[PDB]
């Protein structure tokens, strides 16, 4: 047997809940998920959802100094993951929101994890209709600060990202 | 939470779709009004995960990619890819469901009755909105510039338009077209960079040249003085890094580029300039109303954004039209978006709704409702 | 499926064959792809049961034969001696039957269609294999290093390749080979030890000189600084201990050996070095992609193993690459077999039988089947 | 005779520089546009004389030279090696003194008109000429082919030029460069020979790759139709004799090499081939003259010399353009010296004073007089 | 020295007699040339007229189909020339009798006839006046019948050329 793992459809439920707005009356303020992560299930057959430290809405003011910070300080240190990020950013002429698809690979991780997630780069992405920006993240030095995440998103077009000014 | 929600506003301009919500004080999406489809992948790139691309995305993702503007010469001739631009606006750039939101569309000047009616069809048939309207760009820029009677010059990317307006109503017959626009000034920028010995031929080089144009071009007030000061400069020339880190340099080309919009003669085009087409639009109007058209020249559009252009317009109009009328230009600092800003602020007011087309009036009386709303 | 046969992975490489079972992440058969054909006729009483001795059996002779690779130039330039190499792989070195197990076979980059077709032919017709699969060495190395976009340097035994990759697709307009490799570093090592007056002439001493390369060489961090130091102190040299001989002590030649990769002038070539050819490969890739290749130069192949080489690569590439580009090289701990290990890993995934070329698809589609079944 | 001053004639386009006298049907100096300036230090330096290696000298003194091509993509920017290659043409090849001789020079396509002043400047204020004149090589080639109106092409070994002309005047907005010709064709030649395991990698072996390119290659009448004819041909494969007496075979490479001028797809360019370049040029011209451009497409030039190229140019434009258009692709049986011999035959009638800039007219006016004299 | 060539007004004396109308009942019939050729000298400093056959409007009775379909059977396939034709086309909307200038330069004609006749082509085109149309023609197959001549005058008015319906 000689190809990569399948995408389980419960990532598409998560993606099409994450990526959209809602009515701002309550549902935007009560249903949004700003970072979300997926894992290889150790059945070795599929990508699923995992015990992963997402943040919602209030959690950014009530505790964690930005939302993107909550994800990229809490990445699994020795295994690869697939993730989505809902990037909300300020350019030199407009506000913008764009949907980031993230392959996380810590460079010290197992070679067979890397192969499974690399050979499913094609398979998972055709389900993620309207993905704008793809990150291949190779180590925590490919994250760095939050300005480097603006460079990895859209270069010098961005001037503020997630409420952190670049 | 229906009609009490924030309205969606999309300016459907000739080479930049500018969109957001009514009460966003700057747009929430900006992208090229261009669609394409790849050719020849497998031979120099992997086979496309999106067998169709829109916007900046269509310039970015590689292959022998064939692009189209569906609004090719300022009127919407193709709908097949224009309905993809609206699909792309809502579900990919603004990331909302259009079925949630009352929608203000704009139209470019001269938009046919059947195009207005097909634009009413699309929002209820292809996108299922609760209510909408289609407003002419020039009136929103004029009303935000504080006039109800005046003349708007719009210079877009795919068309330039000269639009006399009397208490919100534009006079169609006296509107003058200019087919040279922002995309075509970028073609002359590519030419004068080839005279300086650069390769600039690909879509990837051309959209760096299109960035260079909007970042670095200006209009000269007196070109011979500017070219004499170029031959004695210490500041005109500007170096620029390409995104692979290769350095290029552009100087005099920064004012040779947009000069062709005022003086088509500069490229051998036997056509009149933006000041002359504005003058020819005013001079076709009745004697008793021309006075305050000279005092109320609005600059709208994306290609009116260059430094010195309004000051050159002041010079070029006073070198052409008599000085017994008081000449005035009004040219806002964000002018490319001023149309959409006027849209955003107008579309925040629920205080009278007779002008808004409901789904009810569509299911009663079809897209022909769009003509009764202009009153 | 997973309760069935442990699939074989054969890396044909660049002159050294590696083979073993899939999911054992180190090779277990490993022999030189050298075929020793006789230089004269053999006696018919006491005659041998093969025409030519291969690999282990080619080197375990003396004088009677001429040694040749079938894959000499980085493509299969004799097929009968390569058909012999696979016969010697199964029945002399890997020590299994071919028609027992699924086989994954590596391909070299820049091969013509017919190479993939004839390699599929061989395994089904000459060896009766049930299930076959084919993969590019660089993709196996890149995916084992956790990249989908990047540039793999594969510095082999008989050829060095630079392969730039984007979304798993290798960009064919920008792949570069160089004929200089591990063979010639060992041949040059033998000649620079002849300047030191050592005997090194025989095919036995040629494998001891292979060992003097493996056990003692490094790349100098700056050649002239290292040469100035190594000409003024022996606190840099070391013995190779022969068991029958003595302490063969290698000085400057420890680093003048692999300096050939950065300076082909030492081999007598006017050609570009590894860093020049990597840069020339990157700068021939499409303008966007250049950013992503600079940040993802992966090392693979046997001749990338020397200490100081990744350190030297980052130094000598920042004398070529713009100072605004963010350069990141990736040398895996051992990187010698990264190609084959990526194959072993890929041929033991718990997912998809449907990528194996089965003999029942060859029945319909013939030798062309391989071009439907690859990524 | 010894009176009626016969002028010097020189052509410079995109490859071979061609020089001789007026009325003479042969050049007396022909060599490539190449100047080798060192990577740092040269080879055989002592007392300096003319230490940039030019033409014949540059390829024969390989490796250490950063080879520059003074006239290449059309617009000269590398102007100091242009100084030295003109000096080489006059005083090293022809071995005459420009101090005696009225010099006719060509303008290569796309040059900005200040580049005419720079050659007027250099010919007086460096070479001390009595008189100069300049005309466009493309127009001279079109006139020598028997047309005043038409669309001429020259594919050399720098780029391919394509120039639409009405009554001797090239139509500015519709002149086109394609950055693919003989040099990059001859690179692809070595890659498609690499598929069969041949490697020829020195500058001395790169002489063989041109020798193959010039002698044995032709354009396929259709690619896979030629492949089907090759698969049944008794004469497609040619056993080739190397300078040192060795033998190889050049085969299916003979057509798949020239195929690149229609297929820039094999070079990784989004820019289309010669056929679409000629069509997109005619598509940027006025209605009432496109008739004469389709009916007079003239194949001139160096690498355009191949059989099948005009024949194939018919096929791919009749598939691209609406089939009610009439298109004649004309190609003379020699076409390579058309540019220069058109200048010689234009010059051939003696005694003239109008369109020549003489020294005594420069003394009171500078180089800008060229625009009053050279069309 | 790039001297060029000059037209002597002997070419213009025959042009004037050819161009202008006279008495209709005889002198339009046999004092108008309908075809003439003009030729470079052996000296090559001038354009001349020679014995290269002129034919009139009435000679359709004495010999030919029409004068210009006789002239194309007499054109030199291996030399470049100028010609002149008074082209008659007829319909109910207009009876157009246009004088046409012709540059003849065959594919088979030599490069050093070509370049000389091509560089002096538009000196003679400014000496003639009351020409309506011009042809650049490059072989017999570009000129072989009236119907191929009518295309290069164009419009839709050429329902007949030289007494032959198209």
């Amino acid at each position: 047997m000689a190809s990569g793992v399948t995408v389980n459809d419960e990532v598409i439920k998560v993606f099409n809940d994450m990526k959209v707005r809602k009515s701002s009356t309550q549902e935007e303020i009560k249903k949004r998920k700003k970072a979300v992560l997926f894992c290889l299930s150790d059945d070795k057959r599929q990508i699923i959802v995992e015990e992963a430290k997402q943040i919602l809405v209030g959690d950014i003011g009530d505790t964690v100094e930005d939302p993107y910070t909550s994800f990229v300080k809490l990445l699994p240190l020795n295994d690869c993951r697939y993730a989505l990020y809902d990037a909300t950013y300020e350019t030199k002429e407009s506000k913008k929101e764009d949907l980031v698809f993230i392959f996380w690979a810590p460079e010290s991780a197992p070679l067979k994890s890397k192969m499974i997630y690399a050979s499913s780069k094609d398979a998972i992405k055709k389900k993620f209709t309207g993905i704008k920006h793809e990150w291949q993240v190779n180590g925590l030095d490919d994250i760095k600060d939050r300005s480097t995440l603006g460079e990895k998103l859209g270069g010098n077009v961005v001037v503020s990202l997630e409420g952190k000014p670049l | 939470d229906e009609d009490e929600t924030t309205a969606l506003v999309c300016d459907n301009g000739s080479g930049l779709v500018k969109a957001g919500f009514a009460g966003d004080d700057a747009p929430r999406a900006v992208f090229p009004s261009i669609v394409g489809r790849p050719r020849h992948q497998g031979v120099m790139v992997g086979m496309g995960q999106k067998d169709s691309y829109v916007g900046d995305e269509a310039q970015s993702k590689r292959g022998i990619l064939t692009l189209k503007y569906p609004i090719e010469h300022g009127i919407i001739t193709n709908w097949d890819d224009m309905e993809k631009i609206w699909h792309h606006t809502f579900y990919n750039e603004l990331r909302v469901a259009p079925e949630e939101h009352p929608t203000l569309l704009t139209e470019a000047p001269l938009n046919p009755k059947a195009n207005r009616e097909k634009m009413t069809q699309i929002m209820f048939e292809t996108f299922n909105v609760p209510a909408m309207y289609v407003a002419i760009q020039a009136v929103l820029s004029l009303y935000a510039s504080g006039r109800t009677t005046g003349i708007v010059l719009d210079s877009g990317d795919g068309v330039t338009h000269n639009v006399p307006i009397y208490e919100g109503y534009a006079l169609p017959h006296a509107i003058m077209r200019l087919d040279l626009a922002g995309r075509d000034l970028t073609d002359y920028l590519m030419k004068i960079l080839t005279e300086r010995g650069y390769s600039f031929v690909t879509t990837a080089e051309r959209e760096i040249v299109r960035d260079i144009k909007e970042k670095l071009c200006y209009v000269a007030l007196d070109f011979e003085n500017e070219m004499a000061t170029a031959a004695s400069s210490s500041s005109l020339e500007k170096s620029y890094e390409l995104p692979d880190g290769q350095v290029i340099t552009i100087g005099n080309e920064r004012f040779r580029c947009p000069e062709t919009l005022f003086q088509p003669s500069f490229i051998g085009m036997e056509s009149a300039g933006i000041h002359e087409t504005t003058y020819n639009s005013i001079m076709k109007c009745d004697i008793d109303i021309r006075k305050d058209l000279y005092a109320n020249n609005v600059m709208s559009g994306g290609t009116t954004m260059y430094p010195g252009i309004a000051d050159r317009m002041q010079k070029e109009i006073t070198a052409l039209a008599p000085s017994t009328m008081k000449i005035k230009i009004i040219a806002p600092p964000e002018r490319k978006y001023s149309v959409w800003i006027g849209g955003s602020i107008l579309a925040s007011l629920s205080t009278f709704q007779q002008m808004w087309i409901t789904k009810q009036e569509y299911d009663e009386a079809g897209p022909s409702i769009v003509h009764r709303k202009c009153f």
